[PDB]
């Protein structure tokens, strides 16, 4: 899977 | 109603009076058929 | 999926993926029911078993997308889950009866062409279509092959089976809240759903108004497109009370 932004990480 | 106003309706299809390949194979088994 | 062919796109605009956070990996399908709100199966939070048992913070849902492993930018939306439901009754102990579950969204997700809700069945929808001969299609991004993956989103269409056909074909207690799908071993054709496709939605589109109704969830099946067995999926008509109590509880 392609990695997804940081923002979406809470 | 059961399930809000403009459920279901695809915009890609439904809403432009497009059908699906496949979606047909389905409304012809609502009779008799399969 | 197990036998289908690549959806097209913003065929299924209501398919959900259901995104582990660490490891980045797939976990389930889901439907989104309004633009708060996504529909899975229990399974895919809870199952002991197997010590799985995620949380809210757990997990993301990315909607809008059709491509398995690429981020599709502009295209997909990720929302976080501000709380999960699993209905009280859920019988992972036994056979998985009720297995269904609600996820309600942080933020509300903004409608386009590849975002789009399916639609919940009323008595009389349900009524109609959900007989023996009828077909449904499913969608996922699950395995091809009971034992590679997709690159695009799966789609199948198969046929509602006769309840007796189904309860004699397997040793798992068959319940109400349940309906199997497939096609029959002389019936020439085949399909299924497979590993990975759990908490997908099976719909059918309703002659008398041209909306597509969401009448099952993929729950569980003996293999994957295997003769003589069939796949067996959540009945959410059967369900509908308990949803439309959640719903407007919180
Ligand atoms: N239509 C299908 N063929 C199909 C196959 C697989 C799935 C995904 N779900 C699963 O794999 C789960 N397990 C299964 O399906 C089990 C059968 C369950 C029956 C109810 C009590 C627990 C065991 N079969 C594994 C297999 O023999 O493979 C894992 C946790 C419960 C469901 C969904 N649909």
């Amino acid at each position: 899977y392609e990695p997804i932004p940081e923002e979406f990480a809470q | 109603g059961s399930g809000e106003a403009d459920c279901g309706l695809r915009p890609l299809f439904e809403k432009k009076s497009l059908e699906d390949k496949t979606e047909r194979e389905l409304l012809e088994s609502y009779i008799d058929g399969r | 999926i197990v036998e289908g062919s690549d959806a097209e796109i913003g065929m299924s605009p209501w398919q959900v993926m259901l995104f582990r956070k660490s490891p980045q990996e797939l976990l389930c399908g889901a439907s989104l029911i309004s633009d708060r709100w996504v529909l899975t199966a229990a399974h895919c939070l809870l199952y002991p078993p197997w010590d799985k048992n995620f949380t809210e913070n757990d997990l993301l849902v990315r909607i809008g997308k059709h491509s398995r492993t690429r981020y599709e930018r502009n295209i997909e939306k990720i929302s976080m889950l501000e709380k999960i439901y699993i209905h009280p009754r859920y019988n992972w102990r036994e056979n998985l009866d009720r297995d269904i579950a609600l996820m309600k969204l942080k933020k509300p997700v903004a409608f386009s062409d590849y975002i789009h809700p399916v639609c919940l069945p009323d008595r009389e929808t349900a009524a109609s279509l959900l007989q023996a001969g009828y077909k449904g299609r499913v969608t996922g991004w699950g395995n091809l092959k009971e034992t590679g993956q997709p690159s695009v989103l799966q789609v199948v269409n198969l046929p509602i089976v006769e309840r007796p056909v189904c309860k004699d074909s397997t040793r798992i207690r068959i319940t109400d809240n349940m309906f199997c799908a497939g096609y029959k071993p002389d019936e020439g054709k085949r399909g299924d759903a497979c590993e990975g496709d759990s908490g997908g939605p099976f719909v059918m589109k309703s002659p008398f108004n041209n909306r597509w109704y969401q009448m099952g969830i993929v729950s569980w099946g003996e293999g994957c497109d295997r003769d003589g067995k069939y796949g067996f999926y959540t009945h959410v008509f059967r369900l509908k009370k308990w949803i439309q109590k959640v719903i407007d509880q919180f």
